[PDB]
């Protein structure tokens, strides 16, 4: 009955009888099968692929965050918080470290200040550079500093984006929308941002599946040795884009889904599967179902 | 916020030529300094943070309907401790009545 | 005051030849303590000598004005309005009576003439009242006119069978069991029209506590406020968070509806009308860094500049007295057309002055209801707004619905309390009110006399409203105040109908699943076996447990006296907001008014509940809970609360830790053995084999029991502070377990109702099929009724033989049962007994 | 138990007999008894109970 | 236990998108199930000439494994959506008989006990938490079937097998075949290629 | 620094407005009492003892709008349209000179609130009195200006036109006389005690798409509902 993966009562049968969009269905899976029939067999590059597609947003690897109505010039002491005051000890650290990273002639008056969790990005294996290149190459209209990589307790981990004047210059034609709405509607892009996953999957599991093949020898036989992904959430276009997952035999559970991308064909290939699901072993006819 | 200094109000923040100006509905009109530069802010994991805990953690000792725990108080040389098992990640904190707690709070 | 009583030493208490046979004669106590529906009758007693008399003299005086419409007719032109004004001094109730052939003198009326003739039981209710009538003038004199009524027979009130007001209370077994009664049945129905009817138990939301609930709303946090005792008026105020950033506090009571009032206005108008002081009631302090005060401060700051369409005018206003004239118009429904008044000062100061009388008497009663407790109601409003605002921050989940930590057991003497108060001033002061009208216009009013005025009283209170009040009280005990039939299948259905619990009249799908299923806070309150097994009302019919009690309102005035002598306790015009958060004080509540701070929270519970165990001092059906997680104490003694009784168990503790200091000590010496200083754990009970002896000789009673310290009364509530060993086994095995030390033990027994205890070994069935059983043994033939031969029933079944099980249960010690001890084959003979069919001997 | 009759107590609204037992009319033929004799193809016992048994009538249309 | 000890020393990490809750309550419910050597005693202890409650079980007349085992091993862990026993009762106790944050497999609705044992007050508790689901899933079998059932025909009933055997509403083709193959569901015999 | 209260200031400001020092005194306080009684200062409640009592807030209401009007005046040019209170008195000025006032016009709000909240939780009696004292010590301070000519007569109609309002708003808080009670607009007229009118759905518990539980799509007959029984 857990959230995202809800099946209690009658559920999923009012998923597809209503025929809902993918937005509302609480319980949705995605079997991907991984491109190269050799790495299907070994379980650790199985497992590799799929903790890769698993939707780690820049939310998440937050502890707190604070919107500062400041600006950055190495050189002018301008005005700063002063509970974040002692941030610039590694405001200087920063810059003589990257000497490639000056601070630009645009900065707004706008600043955003952000404490990593520390705990998560040990548990998901998610290192500093990863999340500043993700940022960087995602935002171009910030500037962004962070503290070094501390392996001590005590200290934290602090991302520091400054917003450049661009920002603002995109659209202030619709001038309902002050400095400070579009100051806050950056925070809620930046952090909505994706760090190494595919959007709409929460989690992706390793499963062991059986199929059928013909031999050099013209038998038939069933193997079992074969590892798939079995995600939690659905996104058939994102896992359609990735290289590790063979594109044509994508099995969503969502009819909604099926029907956007491959038609009403396929789509009516979904629903008797779906059905079928649903019905358990003690189910009806075929005939029924078409 | 920033209160008025005249009738004690909760001022209205604008912002003007890169500076913060708090005026009020009396007409007065202030400039803060360097307090001021917060405009939002958010703190994630509350339900599980080390400030929701503070009260029960101390009172954890006192509590007899919490699990004890076969093991010496490194202070008191108390045969039992307290245990506590908080958060997410199941974070175990053994406490005493004399105030030693494991995590050395 | 510091207990001053001492017990002998645990650890010679001789309890080792206890079996759990012997505990059930503790259970034997419990149930001959409070019978099985004896709360029924307390609480219709209560309502009878206290409730009644109460509502009718302090919740029911009538002050009206009204236009005089009259024609010239002398100086009627120059009186412009009457002033009707009246309360009633002296109230009671009789017993039901009858009156034999015509004009006689109103002989008794006993319950099975009330049975075969489609009667009423119900006595007359005798008022007296006192009226006095102003005149007003156009020039500015007025005229009063007072005059005082005999008391008079308004209607009749339904009386409960086997109650005070019964005649069945007067009558010995045999008087009862030769007038046709059933002379083994405790009573608590009521007989209208010829039938019966159980007035069921009602489960409710606490009063005076805060039920947070989400959901534009973001949030929703609802308090219901009572003044103190089982009959008073009740104002609920309703806190919601708007996705607007918009805090409105809704207030419905007798005299506002659905009007929300932005959340810094109900300050202004109470004078407090400066923001930071605002601000600091909800935050406590407005020079603190934590980052729960930044979060408040942020989501407040907001609220304040959020544009109310209503209150649009007033919301920049500092003058409170200019806020308190725009609510009072715009909720006032004489108010027609607007500065039509303002012209006149007297109707200002008016309007002023009712708007205040008004604003003290339904926001937040229980902190008071004059006006010097108007600074106090707003510490604690912002008390509310700050837990509220605790369940956004995601800090602390909202209200469990299910869990009876928070819930009430309403009987027939709350319920039709409301009843009476909604239909009264329907049926006997709307009446008057008209009937004062109709004399006013068809008569000068210099022209009335005493007998005039003493006349239309009780004229407009003809046989209408004589039928109105008896029959309104009918059709609300039939109509269902949650009531049914009493429907008498045998004698288990009868306790078990009466020891039922009903929850109001949704259909949410997750609301609906949760609310029937069994709770963790049932065990020894509700019974966890008895439900439906099948339709729609699986779940939605409670049972109450064995030994589970309903409490009744307690003393309340000397409870809170005696906290506010307490030099432990800091009263609350004493201490600061910033006192509070800054020294970590401790908010003490009785019966959810916040009344002091403590500097020691459990110190205080933990020395009270020792003051309760003598008695003395504090009653012993008093609730003290101390919540560990936000550091508070409550006290509880309003009526509705489960108890059971649990014997109390305890421990050597302190001897203990004495002794690991000395061993630690010794061994810092050097010492050798210095392990032979430490002495063992002992935890034990003190009820002795000799008590359970002495329970089934009749010479100890749980009064007793209760009196000596060996067992207490514990309510959902505070059940949360006990760690309960759910057998005496139990209990033995940690007798030296130093890690896990209970405060109480339990009988097993105590967790089923008495339908489920039929049952025989029902730990070794199913536990689904025990719920069967509750349902299959309340609808089983039997002696359905002592008294049948003198009823006229429909569908009943009197079986002629019943028989004792060979293997009987504790249950078949209160009520008769209800079967026969058959010979069962368990075979295949012939293929007729398949599919769940049985064959029977035609012999 | 019940059992009734041809004939009976009839409903002055719908035409149809009275309900159960206690009014001594019919028994009810529900929506899902007719969904199983729909499924069955028996058409002419829907003749015989929902229209011969229960109101059936003749209407004249121009 | 040996989890528990291992949660005490902090020595359980769990993997990539799991919590050490979620984590450790995998390792609780799968280190809670019994083996399959339990019918060891229990084959020890009956005739399968003779028993007639085996018989009724090993033929297929009526029963199954687990409703021996219950009765004469252990009923074992009350599992309620696939997960042990939530703590409803104030912050981290299950019941009022268990203490707080408590560790043992018992405060989670481990029944140890079988039923011709005989269940105590705890166990009888938790088993009635799961026998009243039985109870509330099947009143709500019945509204939650008809309420699918009566939009499932009333989207379908005019869905007619033609004089070509096609499926169409009034004239509109819903299949060209029925069931693809136009044969009756009654009139099948699973058959070996 | 030792403040005392000072009686002679409220018969200093009594006297100008040509009403007893009983009225002024008497501020927080008028709830309950007819407007002549209070007058002569009869039944005047006893000095507060309390930090909750309900008079220090009515007192510092009081002050903090003659101190929330007054700033409106000093600060009567950053307003987009004026309030009614100041506007009908710095109409027939210029704009330059009403950019001016906030330049020769003293603050009299210089440590009010600091000090209000130090005696309310020190001394509830102190905290009325200083705030009573306030009040009249900053009206004297607007009323006994001399410097510039152009502002003495634009700021004592000002000071009188407030003080006047405060201690009106105070008096409409009274016992009300004898009037018309029909000048409402209806014929009845309800007071605070009277429960005759009172809403009948309020005696019962305040306050409270298809049910998953009803057999509404069901069509099975409501006697032979032991078909459903879980058996
Ligand atoms: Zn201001
Ligand atoms: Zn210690």
């Amino acid at each position: 009955v857990a959230g995202g993966t809800n099946k209690s009562g009658i559920v999923r049968p009012q998923e597809i009888f209503s025929a809902k969009p993918v937005e509302a269905e609480q319980s949705s899976e995605m079997l991907l099968r991984l491109k190269n029939p050799e790495v299907e067999t070994n379980k650790t590059y199985a497992q590799e692929i799929a903790n890769s597609i698993e939707l780690i947003t820049f939310e998440r690897l937050i502890l707190q965050w604070h919107l500062l109505y400041e600006t950055y010039s190495s050189t002018k002491k301008n005005v700063m918080y002063p509970d974040f005051a002692s941030d610039v000890e590694w405001m200087t650290d920063f810059l003589e470290n990257h000497p490639l990273l000056q601070p630009p002639e645009d900065i707004a008056n706008w600043c955003i200040r952000l404490e990593l969790n520390k705990t998560t990005m040990i548990l998901k294996s998610i290192s500093l550079e990863s999340i500043i290149n993700s940022l960087r190459a995602k935002h171009p209209n910030t500037y962004i500093m962070h503290s070094v990589e501390n392996t001590a307790s005590g200290i934290p981990i602090i991302i520091r984006i400054y917003l450049r004047e661009s920002a603002f210059r995109r659209s202030t034609n619709t001038r309902m929308a002050t400095d400070e709405k579009i100051a806050v509607n950056v925070v809620d892009k930046l952090l909505n941002s994706t760090i190494r996953g595919i959007p709409g999957i929460k989690n992706a599991n390793v499963v062991k599946l059986m199929r059928h093949r013909v031999d050099a020898q013209g038998k038939l036989v069933r193997l079992d040795n074969i590892y798939a992904i079995k995600t939690n959430g659905t996104n058939i276009f994102g896992a359609m884009l990735d290289d590790n997952i063979d594109p044509y035999t994508i099995v969503s559970s969502s009819i909604g889904d099926t029907m956007e991308l491959y038609g009403i064909e396929a789509a009516r290939q979904k629903i008797i599967s779906e059905i079928r699901t649903v019905m358990g072993d003690k189910g009806p006819n075929h005939r029924h179902l078409l | 916020m920033k209160i008025c200094k005249a009738c004690s109000s909760c001022m209205v923040r604008t912002y003007v030529d890169g500076n913060i100006i708090f005026r009020c509905s009396c007409g007065e009109s202030v400039q803060g300094d360097s307090q001021n530069l917060l405009v939002s802010s958010k703190v994630y994991h509350t339900g599980e943070m080390e400030d929701k805990y503070k009260i029960f953690i101390k009172n954890a000792p006192f509590d007899p309907t919490n699990c004890q725990i076969k093991k010496d108080c490194p202070n008191c040389h108390l045969d039992y401790l307290t245990q506590i098992c908080i958060g997410s990640q199941k974070i175990i904190i053994l406490v005493c009545r004399c105030g030693y707690m494991s995590n050395r709070g | 005051l510091r207990p001053q009583i001492t017990y002998g030493p645990i650890e010679t208490v001789d309890n080792e030849e206890l079996t759990e046979a012997d505990m059930l004669s503790f259970i034997s106590a419990a149930v001959n303590s409070t019978g099985l529906i004896g709360y029924n009758i307390k609480s219709f007693d209560d309502l009878m000598d206290n409730g009644i008399p109460q509502i009718v003299k302090q919740m029911f005086n009538v002050d009206i004005t009204y236009k005089d419409q009259r024609d010239h007719t002398e100086i009627d032109k120059l009186r412009e309005s009457v002033q009707i004004q009246f309360n009633f001094t002296d109230v009671n109730i009789e017993r039901p009576q009858h009156r034999n052939y015509s004009q006689g003198n109103k002989i008794n009326l006993l319950p099975n003439k009330a049975r075969l003739c489609g009667l009423s039981y119900s006595g007359p209710v005798n008022l007296a009242a006192e009226v006095i009538l102003t005149a007003h003038y156009s020039n500015g004199r007025q005229e009063v006119k007072r005059a005082s009524i005999p008391p008079f027979q308004v209607s009749t009130f339904p009386i409960m069978r086997g109650s005070n007001r019964c005649h069945t209370h007067h009558l010995s077994k045999t008087a009862k069991k030769e007038i046709g009664e059933d002379p083994n049945e405790p009573g608590g129905y009521f007989i209208a029209r010829g039938g019966e009817w159980v007035v069921d138990l009602l489960e409710n939301i606490r009063f005076n506590t805060l039920h947070i609930h989400y959901h534009n709303e973001i949030i929703r946090g609802e308090f219901i406020s009572q003044p103190g005792g089982a009959f008073e008026n009740s104002s609920q105020i309703i806190i919601r968070y708007m996705t607007t950033g918009a805090i409105t506090i809704e207030i419905n009571s007798t005299k506002f509806s659905k009007l929300r009032i932005p959340w810094y206005l109900i300050f202004r108008m109470f004078g407090m009308t400066g923001d930071d002081s605002i601000i600091e009631q909800v935050v406590f302090d407005l020079e603190s860094n934590s980052l729960v005060n930044t979060f408040m401060i942020e989501i407040l700051e907001k609220s304040i500049h959020v544009l109310d369409p209503i209150f649009q005018p007033v919301q920049h206003e500092l003058n409170r007295e200019k806020i308190i004239q725009f609510l009072s118009e715009k909720v006032s429904k004489f108010v027609s057309n607007p500065s039509a008044y303002k012209s006149d000062e007297n109707a200002v100061q008016y309007l002023n002055e009712r708007q205040l009388t008004i604003l003290d008497k339904i926001l937040l009663p229980h902190m008071g209801q004059t006006a010097d407790t108007r600074v106090r109601k707003l510490r604690f409003l912002g008390l509310l707004i700050h837990k509220i605002l605790l369940v956004i921050m995601n800090v602390f989940p909202p209200t469990d619905r299910d869990s009876y930590r928070t819930k009430r057991v309403h009987g027939s003497g709350v319920s039709l309390a409301k009843a009476f108060k909604a239909i009264f001033n329907t049926s006997v002061i709307a009446p008057i009110i008209n009937g004062f009208k109709e004399l006013l216009k068809q008569t000068a009013f210099e022209e009335l006399t005493q007998r005039n005025i003493i006349e239309a009283f009780s004229a407009a209170l003809s046989k209408n409203t004589a039928s109105d009040l008896n029959r309104s009280m009918e059709q609300s005990i039939i109509s269902g105040v949650s009531t049914q039939s009493l429907e008498r299948k045998n004698l288990l259905n009868t306790i078990s109908a009466l020891r039922t619990v009903n929850t109001h009249n949704s259909k949410q799908t997750e609301r609906a699943d949760m609310m029937r299923r069994v709770h963790a806070s049932y065990p020894g309150y509700i019974c966890v076996a008895q439900s439906a097994d099948t339709g729609e009302k699986v779940g939605m019919s409670k049972q109450l447990a064995i030994t589970a009690n309903v409490c009744t309102a307690g003393e309340v005035l000397s409870l809170k006296q005696r906290l506010l002598s307490d030099p432990a306790i800091q009263q609350l015009a004493d201490v600061s907001n910033k006192d509070i958060v800054r020294k970590g004080l401790a908010r003490v509540f009785i019966n959810g008014e916040w009344i002091g701070c403590c500097t020691n929270a459990f110190e205080l519970a933990q020395r009270y509940r020792m003051l309760r165990r003598e008695g003395k001092v504090v009653h012993p059906h008093t609730t003290i809970y101390w919540d560990s997680m936000v550091d508070e104490v409550e006290f509880w003694l309003d009526v509705g609360r489960l108890t059971r009784p649990l014997l109390i168990v305890d421990n050597n503790i302190e001897k203990y830790n004495q002794a690991c200091y000395k061993a630690a000590e010794a061994r810092k010496k050097g010492d050798k053995d210095w392990e032979k200083h430490k002495i063992p754990f002992i935890q034990n009970t003190r009820f002795t084999p000799q008590m359970a002896k002495d329970i089934l000789a009749g010479t100890l009673t749980l009064e007793d029991l209760v009196a000596q310290g060996i067992c207490e009364f514990i309510t959902p509530e505070e059940a949360e502070n006990c760690l309960v060993a759910f057998s005496i086994i139990e209990l033995r095995k940690h007798k030296h377990d130093v890690t896990r030390r209970f405060t109480h033990v339990d009988v097993p027994q105590a967790i089923l109702g008495l339908a489920a205890l039929v049952s025989p070994y029902a730990n070794c069935t199913q536990p689904a099929r025990v719920t069967y059983e509750t349902n299959q043994g309340r609808q089983t033939g039997g002696w359905y009724c002592f008294s049948w031969p003198y009823r006229v029933d429909m569908n009943r079944f009197f079986q002629f033989y019943n028989e004792m099980p060979l293997v009987k249960t504790i249950a078949h010690n209160y009520v008769i049962p209800n079967g026969l001890n058959t010979i069962v084959a368990y075979m295949i003979y012939g293929g007729y007994n398949q599919e769940d069919s049985v064959i029977v001997s035609q012999s | 138990r019940y059992a009734v009759a041809s004939y009976g107590p009839t409903d002055a609204l719908t035409g149809q007999p009275l309900d159960g037992k206690r009014s001594h009319g019919g028994l009810r033929l529900g929506e899902m008894e007719h969904w199983v004799l729909t499924a069955q193809g028996a058409m002419q016992t829907i003749i015989e109970k929902s229209h011969d048994d229960s109101d059936g009538c003749i209407s004249y249309i121009c | 236990e040996e989890i528990n000890n291992r949660l005490l020393h902090g020595d359980i990490m769990p993997p990539i998108g799991l919590t050490t809750h979620d984590f450790y309550e995998k390792l609780q419910l799968n280190a809670l199930k019994f083996p399959d050597r339990i019918l060891k005693p229990i084959m020890n202890s009956i005739n399968p000439e003779t028993n007639g409650l085996f018989q009724m079980v090993a033929t297929g007349a009526k029963g199954s494994n687990p409703n021996m085992i219950h009765i004469m091993a252990g009923i074992g862990q009350i599992e309620i959506n696939t997960q042990r026993i939530q703590p409803q009762f104030s912050f981290g106790r299950t019941l009022v008989y268990y203490p707080r944050f408590a560790l043992e497999a018992q405060a989670y609705g481990f029944i140890c006990n079988s039923y011709i044992a005989g269940l105590t007050s705890p166990e009888f508790i938790f088993g009635e938490m799961n026998g009243r689901f039985d109870l509330i899933n099947k009143a709500l079998s019945t509204s939650s079937t008809g309420y699918a059932n009566r939009k499932a025909i009333f989207g379908l009933q005019s869905c007619i097998v033609d004089y070509y055997r096609r499926v169409s509403i009034d004239t509109r083709l819903v299949q060209q075949l029925y069931g693809e193959d136009g044969l009756d569901a009654r009139q099948l015999e699973t058959v070996r290629f | 620094e030792p403040w005392t209260f000072d009686y002679g200031k409220i018969i200093k400001t009594a006297k100008i407005l040509d009403i007893s020092p009983a009225v002024i005194e008497a501020i927080g306080a008028m709830e309950g009492r007819s407007y002549a009684d209070i007058r002569e200062g009869q039944g005047a409640p006893p000095p507060p003892t309390s930090m909750d009592d309900p008079r220090l807030m009515a007192v510092d209401s009081a002050v903090r709008i003659f101190l929330y009007n007054y700033n409106c005046l000093r600060h009567v040019s950053t307003f987009n349209k004026p309030p009614i209170h100041v506007e009908r008195l710095v109409k027939h000025l210029s704009y330059e000179e009403k950019e001016d006032l906030e330049k020769v016009l003293p603050n009299v709000v210089n440590e009010y609130h600091t000090t209000f909240k130090h005696l309310r939780v020190t001394d509830p009696a102190s905290a009325l009195l200083y705030s009573i004292e306030f009040l009249c010590i900053s009206f004297l301070t607007l009323y006994e200006i001399k410097e510039p000519s152009w502002v003495v007569n634009i700021v004592r109609e000002f000071a009188l036109t407030e003080l006047n309002t405060i201690i009106q708003s105070e008096k409409l808080l009274s016992k009300p006389g004898a009037f018309n009670f029909m000048i409402f607009g209806e014929d009845f007229v309800c007071s605070g005690e009277d429960s005759s009118m009172d809403d009948i759905s309020a005696y019962s518990s305040p306050g409270l798409l298809d049910d998953p539980f009803s057999i509404e799509d069901v069509d099975i007959s409501l006697d032979v509902l032991d078909n459903l029984a879980p058996q």
